[PDB]
RNA sequence: AAACUCAGUUGACACAAAAUAGACUACGAAAGUGGCUUUAACAUAUCUGAACACACAAUAGCUAAGACCCAAACUGGGAUUAGAUACCCCACUAUGCUUAGCCCUAAACCUCAACAGUUAAUCAACAAAACUGCUCGCCAGAACACUACGAGCCACAGCUUAAAACUCAAA
RNA sequence: GAGGAGACAAGUCGUAACAUGGUAAGUGUACUGGAAAGUGCACUUGGACGAACC
């Protein structure tokens, strides 16, 4: 339930001193704000520790290096299938907007 | 209305250009500047076909009556 | 680009083109007969059916290459490659039966093992978060791999500290250190490591 | 039964248990996690203290105390120390949003303590002292 | 960097300030009032009515005595800087608190006076739609001017009222 | 005599204000400082916080 907006502006019959006042009119606009924009960290640590206490001879830390190779790649899969399904879209809902826009005024 | 809830800018057009107007208006329309205003439902199916038969049906009528009165005219 | 973007660059591959009819998938069949149908760049002059075609070795001459001496870079290669060759040759021999099991003496195989030992597995890239780029560490991928390593040896062998060494000495002495895991070149990808790990308290700066 | 996030409650009969224990005697292990540094300190049951290990006694100085890398460090140290002195399952209570607040708890947990409850401590005054004025850069 | 060897757990402990409730919009004339309990208590069966008196008036500030956790003008130190009388960091004081007086100023602004009424033929612009009746206060180019003088005031670098001369065609 | 205002009018030291004027601006008040001004307490928007969820 949308917070009461009876008596909360600085308008004429309003005995009572303003409660808000907003910067802007309050009158939804026709348009959504635009969408707003490290990864595997624990495997890296995990073989730069092996790495520290071996004297970084990659022989001795096979398993961690090619955990951190793979999740790499993961990673970069993971980006490309993100980004791929993100292409509800900021465009679409100001398209039914506008469709459907406000009328503060009288027509 | 046009299809964002707006009066159709072809009523001011025609006001303006002084062209009459006839038209149903609904209870959200505007009829200050139809000519004709026909209080009326506009957004059902049965109503709009009603409404476009009787134009069709007055206006073949018109037509046909003229048809009619100047042969009568012209055949004396 | 004087090839329009309809075309395609060319398949090289009598396996691939021999291949069974009836072992190809519909996705395999489909892109065949797409292929029937598409525009095809020229072979280019670097790349051949040739069974002994390698293209790590076609990529490692181009980047040792100097100014379009295809040449003299390919003949570079091919006298490193002979000189490692012989270097396994005459050490199996001296070398009792026991070990010669172990020695190896596919310079193919060498060098593909050498760069393989070089490759960087983690790399320093400059990241920027609040307007201050630092030296993050981050996970590199295989081209970048590939192409350090190959840059490091080829640079280490340009280095002046080997005077009057030949490139083809120079490269086979260096490319059988890398095999047995030692050498500037390791050396070099360790103290890449070395500084990765102790920046390791910036891996967080990395947002990807 | 079935699992619930809330703790058992002293003087309830509970079947919940810890290395043979009750949920009051699991050693606690608090951390505070200031905007700059990273503390820990494992006390018993019955707060007698057992290991420490801060950001700053760790190594790291200046901002680079303030990092979920040194969080993680002391909490490793802080581990292996409270490991030594014979624990096993730990209740962690931690006071502060610095930046080690949760690496903190992982570097205890790679230190090969098990956590069986997290605690908010978080001092927050019901409009007490008066903090500092803001800042204006 | 400077600063302290004070730091952590647990327990005891204020004359400081009153999370969530509050997405509530109430109380008061305004300033203001958001922990709890109690006592007293929130004027006018008609509206306006003070430079003409009475009583109030946040924060700051003075006087005298206490409290002092924290915060903090000034001050000192550390930085930064061409400089840094600032911005950033640390310490500490007046001060913020309680008591008794003073002081009587705020962008004290909802910049929208009180009362009664209308939504009809709108309305420079913006802002918080436009008006009617009645009353009080106030305004008459800019700047000189929250000024000088005179006057009043527990005010002594103050507050209230407050001009004029020169100047300009603008503000 | 010295102050104050204005005007005329090119300089000297800064860049305080107008943009988030680079520390948002300002009112009252107090201390401080070549100098605009800085800071402390409260107050104003005659600033913003990007206005579905993220
Ligand atoms: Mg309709
Ligand atoms: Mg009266
Ligand atoms: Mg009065
Ligand atoms: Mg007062
Ligand atoms: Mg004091
Ligand atoms: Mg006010
Ligand atoms: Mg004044
Ligand atoms: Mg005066
Ligand atoms: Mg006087
Ligand atoms: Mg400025
Ligand atoms: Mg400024
Ligand atoms: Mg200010
Ligand atoms: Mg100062």
């Amino acid at each position: 339930a949308t917070p009461s907006l009876r008596g909360r502006l600085a308008r004429f019959g309003n005995p009572r001193k303003p409660v808000l006042k907003p910067n802007k009119p309050l009158i939804l606009a026709n348009r959504v704000g635009e969408r707003r924009r490290a990864t595997c960290i624990t495997e890296m640590s995990v073989m730069m520790a092996c790495w520290k206490q071996n004297e970084f001879r990659d022989d001795a830390c096979r398993k961690e290096i090619q955990g951190f190779l793979d999740c790499a790649a993961r990673a970069q899969e993971a980006r490309k299938m993100r980004s791929i399904q993100e292409t509800l879209l900021p465009n679409k809902l100001n398209k039914l907007l506008q469709r459907f826009p406000n009328k503060p005024y009288l027509s | 209305l046009n299809n964002i809830f707006e009066p159709h800018v072809a009523v001011r057009d025609a006001a303006k250009m002084n062209i009459p107007t006839v038209g149903i208006v609904d209870t959200n329309c505007n009829p200050c500047l139809i000519t004709y205003p026909v209080p009326g439902n506009d957004d059902s199916p049965l109503a709009v076909h009603l409404y476009c038969r009787l134009f069709q049906t007055a206006i073949t009528r018109a037509k046909e009556k003229r048809q009619q009165v100047e042969a009568l005219y012209r055949l004396q | 680009s004087r090839y329009s973007p309809e075309f395609k660059d060319p398949l090289i591959d009598k396996e691939y083109y021999r291949k069974p009819v009836e072992e190809l998938t519909e996705e395999e069949k489909y892109v065949r007969e797409l292929k029937k149908t598409q525009l095809i760049k020229a072979a280019p002059a670097g790349k051949t059916s040739s069974v002994f075609e390698d293209p790590v070795i076609s990529k490692f001459t181009n980047m040792m290459m100097i100014g379009g001496n295809k040449v003299l870079a390919r003949s570079l290669m091919i006298q490193t490659l002979e000189a490692v060759k012989r270097k396994q040759f005459e050490k199996y021999h001296a070398a009792s039966a026991e070990e010669q099991a172990t020695i190896e003496r596919n310079p193919y195989t060498i060098f593909h093992q050498a760069l393989k030992n070089c490759e960087p597995m983690i790399g320093l890239v400059p990241i920027l978060k609040g307007g201050r780029f630092y030296q993050v560490p981050v996970p590199l991928p295989d081209r970048r791999r590939r192409f350090l390593a190959m840059k490091w040896m080829i640079t280490e062998c340009r280095d002046k500290k080997h005077q009057r060494t030949l490139m083809p000495e120079k490269l086979s002495h260096k490319l059988l250190e890398a095999f047995h895991n030692q050498g500037p070149v390791i050396k070099r990808k360790h103290d890449l490591h070395k500084m990765a790990e102790a920046n390791r308290a910036l891996a967080h700066y990395r947002w990807w | 039964t079935k699992f619930s996030i809330y703790p058992p409650i002293p003087g309830e009969e509970s079947s919940l248990r810890w290395a043979g224990k009750k949920f009051e005697e699991i050693p606690i292990a608090h951390i505070k996690a200031s905007h700059n540094n990273t503390q820990i300190q494992v006390v018993s049951a019955s707060n007698e203290p057992l290991a420490f290990a801060s950001c700053g006694t760790e190594g790291f100085r200046n901002a680079k105390k303030g990092t979920g890398i040194a969080a993680q460090t002391a909490g490793i140290a802080a581990a292996a120390r409270a490991k030594q002195k014979g624990v096993i399952h730990i209740r962690v209570v931690v006071k502060g949003l610095g930046p080690g607040r949760l690496s903190a708890m992982h570097g205890l947990i790679m230190g090969g303590l098990e956590v069986i409850s997290i605690t908010d401590n978080t001092p927050i005054p019901h409009n007490g002292c008066r903090p500092r004025k803001a800042r204006k850069l």
